[PDB]
């Protein structure tokens, strides 16, 4: 509904508040994978045997 | 597709060691955010002002 | 019909960055530097090491003597083994 | 947790809301191959290292400290005994020093 959007920009820059925050929190996700796992740069190998 | 790193084959045997011939005195930075901005709200002045 | 009903709404579910298989080669290096390499390779350069003789610096570090694992190094590894497999055992049999 | 290495110390800086750690850590550099044991067999006994290791540069066998290679001769000072020599798995044959010894030939 466009009329409805229209109504919605008079809220201010709530939308754009709540897209910040989970975009923190996507990016912090990521960044909690990076500090559990990415603890190496180097990919060690085991021996054939 | 992201590189994880650089491939490090560790040559493992039963009966070898690596032992370090000398040393690197290494400095790194860590840096930690310890407290914030302190902000105060008057609440009637910012809902109403005067 | 969850998953459609959320996505129709506007609500969608972004990947990670890393993959499940990724995240397993990561700890397959942290796996293959710590059997092969010990404690090493977490403060610098990898450098090997036979495993019973890491075992050993790892009982001299919890005040045990080295001989006392080398004497029964037998006796440790099947216990080790035997206590991997009811890791194995007991994720694959408990529900919670 | 105070820096990538063995920590040796660390200095405190102020920031702007905030603060930022110079880890001084020590790290090992220029490692070499050499060939080891667990113990070493010596008159029907089991020599163990103190606090180091044995290692051989392909002729001679040493005792070191881990961290660092600096190689010293096995003696009875810087190895413990404990049974004989066929219990460990992988021990070499070679000789323990004694100071003792050279006191009470002469
Ligand atoms: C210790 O010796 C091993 C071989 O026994 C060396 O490992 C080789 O290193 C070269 C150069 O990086 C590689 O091309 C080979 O693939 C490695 N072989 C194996 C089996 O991994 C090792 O580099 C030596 N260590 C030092 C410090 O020189
Ligand atoms: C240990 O490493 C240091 C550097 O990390 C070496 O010192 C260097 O030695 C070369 C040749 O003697 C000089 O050209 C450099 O100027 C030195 N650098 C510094 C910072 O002093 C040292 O020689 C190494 N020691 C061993 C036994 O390998
Ligand atoms: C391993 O180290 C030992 C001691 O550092 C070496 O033994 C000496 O080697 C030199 C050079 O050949 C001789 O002049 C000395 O007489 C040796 N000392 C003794 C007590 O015999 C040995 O050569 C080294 N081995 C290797 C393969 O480098
Ligand atoms: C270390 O020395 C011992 C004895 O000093 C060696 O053990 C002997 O090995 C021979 C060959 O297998 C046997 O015939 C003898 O009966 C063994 N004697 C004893 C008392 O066990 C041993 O083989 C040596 N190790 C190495 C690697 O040379
Ligand atoms: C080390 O492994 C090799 C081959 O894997 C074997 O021939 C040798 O006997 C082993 N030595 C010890 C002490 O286990």
């Amino acid at each position: 509904s466009t009329e409805c959007s229209n109504l919605l920009l008079q809220y201010g820059s709530f939308c754009t508040q709540l897209k910040r925050a989970l975009t923190g929190i996507a990016v912090e996700q990521d960044k909690n994978t990076q500090e559990v796992f990415a603890q190496v740069k180097q990919i060690y190998k085991t021996p054939p045997i | 597709t992201m590189s994880l790193g650089a491939e490090n084959s560790v040559a493992y045997s039963n009966n070898s060691i690596a032992i370090p011939t000398n040393f690197t005195i290494s400095v790194t930075t860590e840096i930690l955010p310890v407290s914030m901005t302190k902000t105060s709200v008057d609440c009637t002045m910012y809902i109403c002002g005067d | 019909d969850l998953i459609c009903a959320q996505k129709f709404n506007g609500l969608t579910v972004l990947p990670p960055l890393l993959t499940d298989e990724m995240i397993a080669q990561y700890t397959s290096a942290l796996l293959a530097g710590t059997i092969t390499s010990g404690w090493t390779f977490g403060a610098g350069p990898a450098l090997q090491i036979p495993f019973p003789m890491q075992m050993a610096y790892r009982f001299n570090g919890i005040g045990v003597t080295q001989n006392v694992l080398y004497e029964n190094q037998k006796l440790i590894a099947n216990q080790f083994n035997s206590a991997i497999g009811k890791i194995q055992d007991s994720l694959s049999s408990t529900p919670s | 947790f105070c820096g990538k290495g063995y920590h040796l110390m660390s200095f405190p800086q102020s920031a702007p809301h905030g603060v930022v750690f110079l880890h001084v850590t020590y790290v090992p550099a220029q490692e070499k191959n050499f060939t080891t044991a667990p113990a070493i067999c010596h008159d029907g006994k089991a020599h163990f290292p103190r606090e180091g290791v044995f290692v051989s540069n392909g002729t001679h066998w040493f005792v070191t400290q881990r961290n660092f290679y600096e190689p010293q001769i096995i003696t009875t000072d810087n190895t413990f005994v404990s049974g004989n020599c066929d219990v460990v798995i992988g021990i070499v044959n070679n000789t323990v020093y004694d100071p003792l010894q050279p006191e009470l030939d002469s």
